[PDB]
Parts: structure tokens; sequence; C-alpha cells
């Protein structure tokens, strides 16, 4: 009903400030609580880092539901928006 | 001497009616465009030399582009009125007159005031249209002026395509008044959208668009 | 020496430049002033791909005009302010990067690029990549308090 | 020294009503420029 | 500090006598811009007169009330106002036109004199005085109280395309009034510019009213040398201008909005 194809889908590919610091904040409050994490975790044991970490691996498992102003909405895996 | 700049002004103000019936989208012959002051002296002043303003009463055709476009675009009739105070009497006459041949617009040019009274007649003479404009206001063309970018008033479906772009309501879109010298000069009708294109220091080019209330 | 395959091109390029030249100086900026902030330093971008792919010797260019041509006109095709098949997005996203198409054609014009800054073909993809991914880094991002 | 001490708050009364009048303005994913109201300001931000 | 920016047309803009004639039409003119002292005489036969510099006058002007006025035009404000006697008794004659009978004397006389007669009236002269010397207009556009003949270096392309300054006079002025200004032949109607931007809205529009409102506003602020960025300011003015007409950043400004009450409440 307000959701919108994956073809028709005209909001920026990229990644914004906003969309990468609430994604690094949440995915570090999850994984802070116990929650399974998709990388290897070699050396680092700060969760923002980690999820810093999954963030640049395209493997931090969310989605960002860009709302417009008609109240319409798109869906963005975070694995193919793209990080700078 | 005085007589000479009314006379001047009275041309000044009728060649900026006729540019306002053509940017609207009526025909006007290219002859009559070209009128010069001495040509206009001749063919309305008298021999005292003041002049008559019911031979500048003309009558205006939509040309077939605008008429292709603007499928609402009917007869234009343009009085200069003799009578500096307009009263009620003589908006009688005109909504009469202009009722009478089945007019669809009716510019009604006044030289001092139209009196509130009279004022009522406007809006109350349906299906035709009357619009009035002072004469000292006409002297000067304002859409040339460098500040005024060129206005142009969208047909219904680039309205429709306008507001489907955008995903908009009428109501969210910048807004002209009616009252607004380039809305009186262009003749917008509630809810009409003009394109406003200008100059972008940022970008070189920008497009705005207005609805007319 | 002697080609018309390619001085065509050589001329449409030309033409595209007075068109700018025409348009910059009758419409957005009358007076004359022609240093204002813009996205994407190119003189940066410039000697940054002559430092990288070491530009010096005055070395015999393998870079063809066509290939300079048409790579600026994909370029300018490839600088997405708003995305979207419609018309009208068509129209603003063209409005959009009017005048940064006509800072990128005014520096990388045929002449500059091979007598100027003597580029070769690695720097001039550089260059051009360089432009796409900083142009698309200049962009405000949805979100923000303007 | 009257000057500083004066005009203070005339300037932070200005910048109080600039921000409360341009508080509710974003720059949306269409890059359109809305107030809360969602109308337009400017059909891009900064027109570029 | 209301102003306009009149730009001359470019025959007049380059010839200074021609920016001065039409400096003079602009610029507004009272008849108490060149009035010296007025007096009020009992002259009880119009024939005949108990003064003893004019009569010659009036005995060259022969061959109704017996209230005078005598009012006296000095020198060089008719001088420097490219004003005569003729135009001046014209003038008021136009709005006296028969309630009124105007005797003048000759420009080169020793003594620059009107006289007028009306057709116990010893105070409906002291009012028809009063009126005359606060609103009788000799010539220029009402509202235009200074008028001054300004230099400005503009920037045009020479013949061969390059850029070169260029030498124009152009007028700058006390009070406003666009749209009769605008008019005035010798003016460059296309360009008339004001600093009151609720005069432009009011004769130009919306569009040119955002136009003169972010001219002020880089005024302002680029006076001292600061630099701000175009698009804060282009937000600023489309949020002013967005409703169709002049939102003023103050509450009855803000919150005349639509939007939500707490938003107005918590302002």
């Amino acid at each position: 009903e307000l959701a919108i194809l994956k073809e028709e889908r005209t909001t920026t590919p990229y990644l914004t400030k906003y969309e990468r610091a609430r994604i690094l904040g949440t995915r570090a409050l999850q994984i802070s609580m116990n929650a399974p994490v998709l990388v290897d975790i070699e050396g680092e044991t700060d969760p923002l880092q980690i999820a810093m970490k999954e963030l640049s691996q395209r493997k931090i498992p969310l989605v960002i539901r860009r709302y417009l102003p008609d109240g319409s909405y798109e869906d963005w895996g975070c694995d193919e928006l793209i990080v700078d | 001497e005085d007589n000479n700049r009314i006379i001047s002004r009275l041309w000044r103000s009728f060649r900026t009616v006729k540019e306002m019936a053509a940017d609207r989208g009526y025909f006007i012959s290219q002859e009559e465009m070209d009128q010069s002051l001495e040509e206009f002296r001749s063919k309305i002043c008298d021999s005292m030399g003041n002049p008559q303003r019911k031979l500048m009463s003309f009558l205006a055709n939509p040309t077939p582009e605008a008429l292709e476009k603007y499928s609402d675009l009917g007869t234009l009739w343009v009085e200069f009125c003799d009578e500096p105070s307009v009263g009620i009497k003589t908006m009688r006459n005109f909504c009469l007159r202009i009722q009478e041949k089945n007019f669809s617009t009716g510019i009604f040019i006044y030289q001092n005031n139209i009196t509130p009274s009279a004022n009522k007649m406007i809006p109350t003479v349906s299906p035709a249209i009357i619009e009035t404009f002072q004469e000292s206001d006409l002297v000067v063309n304002i859409t040339h002026h460098e500040l005024v970018p060129k206005h142009i008033r969208l047909s219904d479906g680039e309205k429709s395509q306008l507001l489907q772009r955008y995903k908009l309501k009428e109501s969210q879109l910048p807004r002209i008044q009616r009252e607004d010298p380039v809305a009186r000069y262009l003749g917008l009708k509630r809810g009409q959208v003009v394109k406003i294109i200008r100059r972008s220091e940022t970008s070189g080019r920008y497009a705005s668009y207005r609805i007319c209330l | 020496l002697g080609d018309v395959e390619l001085q065509k091109e050589l001329n449409s390029e030309y033409e595209q430049l007075v068109s700018d030249r025409k348009f910059l100086r009758e419409i957005v900026f009358v007076n004359g002033d022609h240093n204002w902030p813009l996205p994407v330093n190119l003189r940066r971008i410039i000697q940054n791909a002559q430092q990288i792919f070491h530009l010096d010797r005055a070395k015999a260019s393998d870079l063809t005009i066509p290939e300079i041509i048409h790579g600026v006109r994909d370029l300018c095709k490839k600088l997405f302010v708003l995305r979207g098949e419609n018309e009208l997005i068509k129209e603003a996203q063209q409005n959009a990067t009017s005048l940064f198409q006509c800072l990128v054609r005014a520096r990388l014009a045929t002449r500059r690029i091979l007598e100027e800054f003597r580029l070769n073909r690695d720097a001039f993809e550089w260059v051009l990549g360089t432009i796409e991914a900083q142009f698309q880094r200049s962009l405000v991002h949805p979100g923000e308090m303007v | 020294l009257i000057d500083t001490a004066v005009k203070t708050a005339e300037t932070g009364y200005i910048q109080r009503r600039l921000v409360k009048a341009l508080e509710d303005i974003m720059v949306h994913y269409d890059g359109t420029t809305r107030n809360s109201l969602g109308d337009i300001i400017q059909f891009l931000y900064g027109e570029d | 500090t209301p102003a306009l920016t009149v730009y001359l047309d470019r025959e007049i803009a380059l010839d200074i006598e021609k920016a001065k004639v039409i400096q003079s039409s602009i610029e507004y003119t009272t008849l108490k811009n060149v009035t010296s002292a007025t007096e009020i005489y009992y002259d009880p036969d119009p024939t005949s007169t108990v003064i003893e510099e004019d009569f010659d006058t009036v005995e060259a002007y022969f061959s109704q009330s017996p209230w005078l006025l005598r009012l006296e035009l000095d020198r060089a404000r008719m001088l420097d106002k490219q004003l005569t006697m003729n135009q001046v008794a014209d003038k008021i004659s136009e709005v006296f036109s028969d309630d009124l009978f105007v005797m003048w004397s000759e420009d080169n006389a020793d003594k620059l004199i009107i006289r007028c007669r009306v057709i116990e009236e010893d105070q409906m002269l002291k009012r028809i005085e009063a009126h005359m010397l606060d609103l009788i207009a000799l010539r220029g556009i009402p509202g235009i109280s200074k008028v001054y003949m300004v230099k400005h270096k503009v920037s045009v392309p020479d013949e061969s395309g390059e850029y070169k300054n260029e030498e124009l006079w152009a007028l700058e002025t006390d009070g406003i009034n666009l749209a009769e200004v605008m008019a005035v032949p010798g003016v460059d109607s296309s360009r008339t510019y004001s600093n009151s931007f609720v005069e432009i809205l009011s004769v130009l529009g919306i569009e040119a009213t955002r136009s003169s409102l972010y001219k002020e506003i880089l005024n302002v602020i680029a006076f001292d040398g600061s630099y701000v960025n175009y698009r804060h300011m282009a937000l600023l003015v489309d949020v002013m201008t967005s409703r169709g007409y002049l939102m003023a950043i103050t509450r009855h400004g803000i919150n005349r909005a639509d939007t939500g009450a707490l938003m107005r409440c918590s302002f």
C-alpha cells in the first residue's frame, strides 16, 4: 500500500551520515546485548568498533525505511546502500 | 506641451495592453504592435488634439497555438473608458455588452478610480470575466523589468503532471496572490500554476512553480 | 591531419563551448564575474593526476580526440542530483548541473587536455572517475536541518 | 562598552526569532526542502 | 532611508547635461520650495492699487473681492530649479481655475511678485494660502525629495568581447515612488530599483520581491567583508516569500502559519 517496489526506488543509493550513525548505534547496542556477530572478531572488543567492522563488510542485518513527505516509503537493506 | 505628455503616456499604456494581450495568447496583428506615437496620434486625436479613447477599444481572438494549449481561451474585449471615475452605471453597461456578445474576458482600463459599488459587479457577471487595470499602472510593462523573470501559465495536463511528479497537493506549493502585479497582468485564475524560470548563481538555471492561491 | 569525421566532433565541442560562453555571459553572469563557489576542485584533481601518473618528459600522449570528447560528454551525463526517469526530473537534473557542466567543459577541453595539462589516457580516466565520485560526495544528505 | 552591553539582547532576540522561523525545514529524500506542513520551500536545496 | 536607483537610458546615461535635465524632471518641487514670504494687502479697487511698485505693471496689464495675496519668489531658488514666472502662475491657475484670478509680475522685474484675487474674507485667503504653500506642485514625482547624480563603474564587454569598465551617470534618491519614476521618459524603465521590497511586491510581483530581499540581505551581511554562503540567505528569502506575500520574522508572521498549536505556543 505504501511500500515501493525495488525498481522505482528514486532515493539516493548512498548511506547518509544520519543513517550510518543510527545504524552503527543500533548495531552496537544490539551486540552489547549479546547478539550474534556476523564478522570474525579478531582483536577488538568494543561493540562500536565491531559494528563499524560489520558496516564496512556489508554484514549488518538491518533495513532503512525512508519515509517520503507523502507518507510512502522505500526499503533499503544496509548491504545494498553504498558506504563511503 | 502637457498634451504631448498625456498622449505619449496613453500610447505607452496602449502598447502595454497589446503586449499583455499577445502575451496571454491572443493574436495581435504585427502592424498594430509597432504602433508609433505620431501614427497613434493621427488615428486617435482630434483637431484640438485631445484623444478619443473609444477607438482604442479593440477585439482580440486566440492564436491557434494558445487555443491548442489553453483550451479555455475564449474571445477578448479590451475597453479604454472615458469616464475618469467609474460607477455602477458604467459597469452595468460594460457587463451588459460583454454578455451581449458572449465575450469571455473583458478588460476595463480606467483612469482615476473604480468605486466599490461598481467593483462588486466584477465577480457577479459569470460566465464572462471582467478585469480592470488603471492607466497609471499600465504605462510601464513590468514583465520587461530585469528583476521580473518570465512567468508562463501551465495547462491543466501539465499542472497534473507537476503535482504527480512531486506527489503534491495544491496547498503544498509556493503561492502567488491573485492581486500580484504579474498574476494580475497574466489573468491568472485560482488554481492555475505559473512556471517561473530564473537566474541561479549556484546552478545557472532554476525552475520555480507557484499556484495562484 | 586532414581528417573530417573528427573535425565534426571538434566543431561540436567548440560550438558547445560557445553556447556555454553565450549562456554564462548573457543570462547567469552578465557582469563578467567568473570565480564562484562550486563543488569538486578540478585544479587539484588535475595536479593530483599528474603526480600519480608521473606526467614528466612530455611523452607522446596516446589519448585520442574522439575518446576525450566522448569521455567528457559521458561524464556530463553521469552527475546525478536527482534520480528518476520522469521528464520534469530530467529537466531539473539538467538545470541543477548546468553551471558545473560549464566548469567541467571549460577545464577538460581538447586543446587544454592535450597541450596545457598533457594528460595520458590513465590520468584522463582517473580525472573522470574522481569527478564522478567527488560530485556524488558533494550532495546534501536527506535529513539535514538546513 | 555600552554598545557591547546593550546590542547583545537585540541580536539574541533576532537569532531566536530566525531559529523559530526556520526550525522545521528539512531536506527530504526526494531532494525538496519542505516545512512541517509538507509545503515546499525550495524544489532543490540551494538550487544545486 | 528609502531610496531608488534610477538607471538612465544610455544616450542620457553618457551625457551629463541630459542627465541633469532628467534629474530636474524627476525631482519634486512644491510652491513651498520656491516661495520667500507672503503678504496680504487690502486692495479695494482692482483697476488701481495702494502699492507703489506694481502700479505700472497693472496699468500695462489692463489697457471681485478686495482681498489680495502678494507672494514673493526669490531669484536663486527659481534659477536652480529651472522655474520661471509663467509655469508657476499656470500651475496656480491649474487648481484654482476660475475661483481665483492670478496676476504675476514679469521675470526681469526688480521684485518677483504674484498677485491673486478671490471671486469677511480675510481668513479664506489665509486658508487658500496655506493650502497652496502646502499642496501646490511644480514639477516631478511626489515622494522624491532629493536626486543625486551618481557614477557607476559598470563592467561591460568591449567590441572584442573583453570586459572593460564604462563610466555611466545614474540617479540616487531620498524617498520612494517606483511606479511613477519607472514611467518618466529618459529612464530605463526595465531597471529602476527600490530599497523597499514592499514597494517591489506592490509594483513588480513576488519573484522580484525575492530578488530584492536577497540583494538587501547580501548587502547588509557583506558590508564588512563577511561572506555567508548563498544557500542560507536563499532559504531565508524563500521562507519569507513562499505564501505569495511577505512574511515577517515575528509572531505576526510566524504564528499566522498553519503549523501545529504546540509549535506556535512554544515560540
